[PDB]
């Protein structure tokens, strides 16, 4: 004759003090592209945020302003391959997260939930991310 | 309100959409207006998003309050520095152009 | 014993959480009784969940109906071994029982009027057998039992019923012919529990797993039937085992009779819809005993299908794919998984499969369990039973399709109602002797540490193959006798059992050895009752006694007939008893009840020729 | 004349003090076994190791009892075809991130308590009239329940959801949430708004970040992710 709240609390009381094991999960579960793409949306999200906050902190704390550090880098006469690779590395997370962000905002409308459509929009995100990155790093 | 949780979910999506719209606005009409709107949206979107990460992964009343208080400090300092950069330096849109001309 | 015994005290205790037990359990709480529901499975895993075709009620949603027509169909379906007072109660209560289910939230399929959709089903007519096919099987597509059990489980969460999930009831606590409750094993933690109560309700299901091939769950092991047997009480008509016409070939899984109700037909290796010959009128919608015997003769004569000529085809593909997707989506999935059959192109391979137990614990129409001393029934104080475990007997010698789920809720609710009118909540819980139930612990501990020659799975298989060949659709005297000998030897061979798991927490080695004890008590009474019943009635067909033997020759004018004495005819229930030490079965018999609850409202139906 | 398949199955015994989880390998001749993994587990239990413990009942995928993790994914052992590639050992684990009662048996009672918590039963305002007549429901309004009511509460979806892994104490999970929606859109139910109100907190529904593992894993072909997204749309649009 127990309520759901009492059943929940009894479950944690009983199990957290027991000798029972927690069954494995991350180490045993099989991968999918949607899953790997969900992790990557979190990782690029956090990476973009932390990079945006580093920029902001360098704005408050570096001794010189932005055009100096640009002139510094231009004077290094770096190779086009090294410029292109750096640009690509910089825009790729922004690109991934933006398109996959769009795919999320579609989901929030209730569209695209059939599993085969989850696979299609994933791959569509991958190719738009690759195309936009390569093109923007060539600008 | 007692609809706090779904008003938040809706605001999250509203702000994400805003930020999407700022990316063409930054490439097309770069300037003070887009600079400060990017400052606001970038900080708001990142703040809410990192708070979902904390809600998911951090447990216990004290670690939760500590994580979240540090997140306000990170966000408040982030918006402050981006406005600083927009007022005293060249601003967001111009900075990206200059970087991309390297 | 070295087992910590935990004592509980309730007003009522319900053993079982299928349709029957759930409806009895919260009906009792609803009536204000502090109730315990003891179940060995989580409630929605119960075999009721697997039920497909529907639940009968004369709602009149598809045509004008009348519950007395359903009454007549069930009486004729039972082949006059059914108790007409129980059948009166079950068919009169049916509209209100199904309306109760819908109002609970059961997602019945719908008609264009927005009412509950009903289909044809086997052996059901309009106008007392004369007015054509009836459509009173109310259904949730072909998932009706799934939805009935989840609806009933969801409803029970509103009451203060104390649930004891994954507890395995071992025996009843008897004192002076009355039931004082049950003793049980907590599977999750290994402890022994005595449930003292003023009333006990046994809703523990059937025992189809006494056979080698059944539609039944692995958990359909006759556990409450065996507790009755071990208590010294009779079981009733256990020899009447229903072979559902269409278990899918190989795996045995049920392909619903609603396939035939919606238009499916059976064909043999020549493509003939052979039921047009065995049952000119009802064809594929004859009674199950008749369709199962028909399918069986076609195979052994030599018109079976498949590479081994050992099954027949259930053809659905001539029907519109949208009907098959609206009415029969469940078996469409199951046919593909378990046979690789796409139902819109190729037929389903099917054969008669042990499905349901007509026999059970004898009750009256109020749910109360009875014993029979010197020619009169005597209610057992404190002890009830409903559902498949019970023999009311609304089904007698052959159950009509879609009458069981009805039975579940009608007599589950009847047990609650009868206790409500009979007892008050809070009455003093009856004392049990300090050591009551310790023989159940001693048995459990001997099985926990058994270390002989014949492992549990090996003896279970010897029982299932013995019932499968010696107690099948068709039976003879010599074959049944040799099966009685094989079973009695297997039952003594239980002294040679070997288990391997000496733990006590979630020891399914030990629990399945307990179910095997339960299964064998059921099997002995089934096949010994069969060998003794020298007649053909319902699902019991003797080829050495091909006639139905009633108190008159009802195939002739009754004027000037010498009535056959009780001991010289077979229109009577079998009562079976087991000395559990020896394995020896004793048989007695009690009369079929022919009177209804109200002759002016519902005429008693006298025996007759039975044809479809 | 035989095809020996290897299964490596998670083992733990609570009645052994100091027992630590292990994996045990069994060899099974597929020529003498049914086609489903539950058929292999029953064969192993009956013939090789009656101490191997797991839940099962219906063996046709309708009761939900035999949910476990087979070859990396949560499924029903009784409808999961044995992988006959003999070069591959099938790994069999309990449902993931659950307290293990014994071997392949997880403690599902929090899962059960979360389902209880959303009140999974028809509720009407004037219930004084129940037991009298059948409620009317159109064919069209009944069709809305297709794909929701078929759920067998096996817990495969919820125990595949990483959000339920980190916050299963407070996040209801895809199984229970899709059933909340099953009652929200039942046209006979009068508590649609109270049922939405109940999900107004950071965890019960909003730990769902649309990972879509629930839909991949469901052995009934249902789509709890889609149902959670329709709940979300209702949360943002209803009026108190
Ligand atoms: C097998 C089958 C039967 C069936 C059907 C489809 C299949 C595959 N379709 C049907 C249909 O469409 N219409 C209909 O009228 N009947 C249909 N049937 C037959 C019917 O489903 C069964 O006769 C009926 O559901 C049985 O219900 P009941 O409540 O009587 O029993 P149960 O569902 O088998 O549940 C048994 C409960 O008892 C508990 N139990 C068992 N042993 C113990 C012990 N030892 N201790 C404690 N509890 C025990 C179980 O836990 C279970 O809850
Ligand atoms: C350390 C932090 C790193 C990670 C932080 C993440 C920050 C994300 C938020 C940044 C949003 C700003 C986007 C603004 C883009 C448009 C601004 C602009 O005007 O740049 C011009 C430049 C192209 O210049 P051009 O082809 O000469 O034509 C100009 C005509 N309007 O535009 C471009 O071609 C460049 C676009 C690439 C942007 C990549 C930003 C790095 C991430
Ligand atoms: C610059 C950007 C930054 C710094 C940023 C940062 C973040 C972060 C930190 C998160 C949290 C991730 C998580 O909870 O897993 C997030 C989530 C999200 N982002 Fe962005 N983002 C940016 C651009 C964009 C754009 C252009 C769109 C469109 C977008 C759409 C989304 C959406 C829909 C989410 C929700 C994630 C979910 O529901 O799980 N973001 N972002
Ligand atoms: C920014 C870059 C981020 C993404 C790149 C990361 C790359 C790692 C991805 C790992 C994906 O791993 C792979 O996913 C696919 C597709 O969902 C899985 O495929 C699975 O689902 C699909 C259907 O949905 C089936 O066709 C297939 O038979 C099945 O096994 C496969 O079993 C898994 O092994
Ligand atoms: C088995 C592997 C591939 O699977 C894993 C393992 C660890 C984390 C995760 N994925 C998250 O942790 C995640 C990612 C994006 C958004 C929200 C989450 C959340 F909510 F926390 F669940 C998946
Ligand atoms: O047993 C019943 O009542 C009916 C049944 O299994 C079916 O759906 O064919
Ligand atoms: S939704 Fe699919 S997986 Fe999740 S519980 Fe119901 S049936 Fe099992
Ligand atoms: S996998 Fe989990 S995060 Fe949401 S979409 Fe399914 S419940
Ligand atoms: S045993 Fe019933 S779902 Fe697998
Ligand atoms: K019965
Ligand atoms: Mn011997």
């Amino acid at each position: 004759a127990t309520t759901a709240k009492e059943e929940m609390a009894r479950f944690w009381e009983k199990n957290t003090k027991s000798s029972r094991p927690l069954s494995p999960h991350i180490s045993i579960y099989k991968w999918s592209l949607p899953m790997a793409m969900s992790i990557t949306h979190r990782g690029t999200g956090v990476a973009l945020s932390l990079g945006v906050s580093l920029f902001s902190l360098a704005a408050l704390l570096l001794p010189e302003q932005f055009p100096h550090y640009v002139a510094v880098v231009k004077s290094l006469s770096l190779s086009p391959a090294l410029i292109y690779s750096a640009k690509f590395a910089l825009v790729f997370p922004l690109s991934y997260h933006t398109w996959n962000g769009i795919r999320h905002l579609v989901w929030d409308m209730g569209k695209g939930f059939k599993l085969s459509q989850v696979e299609q929009s994933g791959v569509v995100v991958l190719i738009l991310t690759l195309l936009s990155s390569a093109a923007i790093a060539a600008m | 309100s007692s609809k706090a949780a779904s008003l938040h979910w809706t605001s999250e999506r509203a702000v994400s959409a805003l930020l999407l719209g700022l990316l063409p606005a930054a490439y097309l009409y770069p300037g003070p207006a887009v600079d400060y709107s990017l400052a606001a949206a970038l900080t708001l979107h990142g703040h809410w998003g990192l708070g979902q990460v904390i809600t998911d992964y951090v447990h216990g009343d004290t670690p939760i309050k500590v994580a979240n208080t540090g997140l306000y400090v990170l966000s408040a300092i982030t918006f402050t520095g981006l406005c600083y950069f927009n007022y005293y330096d060249v601003g967001i849109c111009k900075a990206v152009a200059m970087l991309w001309s390297i | 014993t070295q087992y910590p015994v935990v004592d509980h005290e309730f007003d009522a205790v319900v053993v079982g959480a299928g349709g029957a037990g759930l409806r009895a359990a919260f009906g009792l709480s609803e009536a204000g009784f502090n109730t315990a529901c003891v179940t060995k499975l989580f409630p929605t895993r119960s075999h009721t969940v697997a039920a497909q075709g529907g639940i009968n009620a004369a709602l009149g949603n598809m045509e004008d109906d009348n519950w007395r027509w359903h009454f007549y169909d069930t009486v004729k379906g039972s082949d006059w071994l059914g108790d007409q007072d129980a059948i009166h109660y079950m068919t009169e209560q049916a509209p209100a029982a199904v309306i109760e289910l819908e109002n609970y939230g059961m997602p019945f399929s719908r008609t264009e009027e927005g009412k509950i959709y009903q289909r044809a089903f086997g052996g059901q007519s309009l106008q007392f057998g004369k007015g054509g096919q009836a459509h009173r099987c109310c259904c949730v597509a072909d998932r009706t039992g799934h939805s009935l059990l989840h609806t009933l489980y969801g409803r029970s969460l509103r009451y203060d019923t104390s649930y004891f999930v994954e507890y395995f009831a071992l025996d009843l606590l008897m004192e002076n012919g009355e039931c004082r409750g049950v003793i049980a094993l907590c599977i999750e933690d290994g402890t022994i529990h005595r449930f003292r109560a003023k009333n006990t309700v046994i809703a523990t299901g059937g025992y189809g797993r006494t056979y080698f091939s059944c539609t039944s769950a692995h958990t359909s092991t006759g556990d409450g039937t065996a507790m009755v047997t071990r208590a010294g009480l009779p079981c009733q008509d256990l020899e009447f085992v229903q072979f559902h016409p269409t278990g899918i070939y190989g795996a045995g899984c049920l392909i619903t009779e609603g396939c035939r109700g919606e238009g499916g037909i059976l064909i043999n290796s020549q493509g003939e819809r052979f039921m047009e010959r065995y049952a000119p009128v009802a064809k594929d919608l004859a009674s199950r005993d008749v369709v199962s015997r028909s399918m069986t003769i076609e195979i052994r004569e030599g018109r079976g299908c498949g590479p081994e000529k050992d099954h027949v085809y259930l053809q659905l593909h001539h029907l519109p794919p949208q009907q098959l997707a609206t009415r029969l989506p469940g078996i469409s999935e199951t046919a593909m998984i378990f046979a690789g059959v796409d139902v819109t192109k190729e037929p389903i391979p099917v054969l008669p499969t042990v499905h349901y137990n007509m026999g059970g614990i004898p009750t009256n129409y109020k749910g109360q369990v009875i014993t029979h001393v010197n020619g009169e029934d005597k209610v057992v104080p404190g002890l009830y039973a409903c559902g498949e475990a019970a023999s009311a007997s609304v089904h007698g010698a052959n159950r009509l399709g879609a009458n069981s789920l009805l039975d579940l809720v009608v007599f589950g609710r009847a047990c609650a109602l009868t206790i409500a009118e009979t007892c008050k909540p809070g009455e003093p819980v009856p004392s049990i002797k300090p050591n009551a139930g310790e023989e159940s612990v001693a048995n459990l501990d001997k099985l926990r540490f058994a270390d002989g020659t014949i492992r549990t799975s090996e003896a279970r298989l010897n029982m299932q193959k013995t019932m499968q060949s010696h107690a099948a659709v068709f039976r003879t005297g010599s074959i049944l006798q040799e099966g009685c000998e094989k079973l009695s030897q297997i039952y003594r061979d239980l002294a040679h059992l070997k288990t391997f798991d000496r733990g006590i927490v979630w020891n399914t080695d030990l629990v399945e050895t307990l179910e095997l004890q339960n299964l064998m008590l059921c099997a002995l009474q089934t096949i010994y009752g069969a060998e003794a019943r020298k007649e053909s009635r319902g699902a019991h067909a003797r080829e050495d006694y091909k006639l139905r033997i009633d108190e008159f020759d009802y195939s002739k004018p009754l004027q000037g007939q010498q009535k056959r004495p009780f001991e010289e005819h077979w229109r009577k229930h079998t009562l079976s008893y087991v000395d559990v030490k020896s394995g020896k079965v004793t048989l007695k018999y009690r009369p079929v009840i022919d009177r209804t609850l109200n002759e002016e409202d519902c005429s008693s139906v006298p025996p007759a020729i039975r044809s479809y | 004349t035989s095809r020996i398949k290897k299964f490596s199955i998670y083992r733990w015994d609570p009645d052994k003090p100091g027992d630590k989880p292990r994996m045990q390998t069994y060899e099974v001749d597929l020529n003498k076994c049914g086609p489903m993994v539950l058929d292999a587990l029953i064969k192993i239990k009956n013939e090789l190791d009656s101490t191997l413990t797991f839940r099962r009942s219906c063996r046709e995928g309708i009761c939900g009892s035999c949910a476990m993790n087979i070859a990396g994914g949560n499924t029903l052992a009784c409808t999961k075809k044995i992988d006959p590639d003999l070069s591959k050992t099938t790994k069999i684990y309990p449902l993931p991130h659950m307290y293990v009662v014994k071997d392949l048996v997880p403690d599902l009672s929090n899962f059960y308590a979360q389902y209880k918590s959303i009140e999974p039963y028809l509720k009407k305002k004037d219930e004084s009239k129940q037991g009298k007549e059948q409620y009317l429901q159109s064919i069209e309004d009944r069709q809305k329940l297709d794909g929701l009511y078929e759920c067998i509460l096996c817990a495969c979806c919820s125990t595949s959801c990483p959000s339920y892994w980190w916050n299963g104490d407070k996040y209801l999970g895809p199984a229970v949430l899709m059933q909340a929606y099953r009652w929200m859109i039942d046209s006979r139910d009068d508590y649609t708004e109270e049922r939405l109100a109940q999900l107004q907190d950071p965890f019960s529904l909003y730990r769902c970040h649309t990972i879509m593992n629930c839909t991949r894993t469901c052995p009934k072909g249902l789509n709890p992710g889609k149902a959670i997204a329709e709940i979300k749309k209702m949360m943002a649009t209803y009026k108190e």
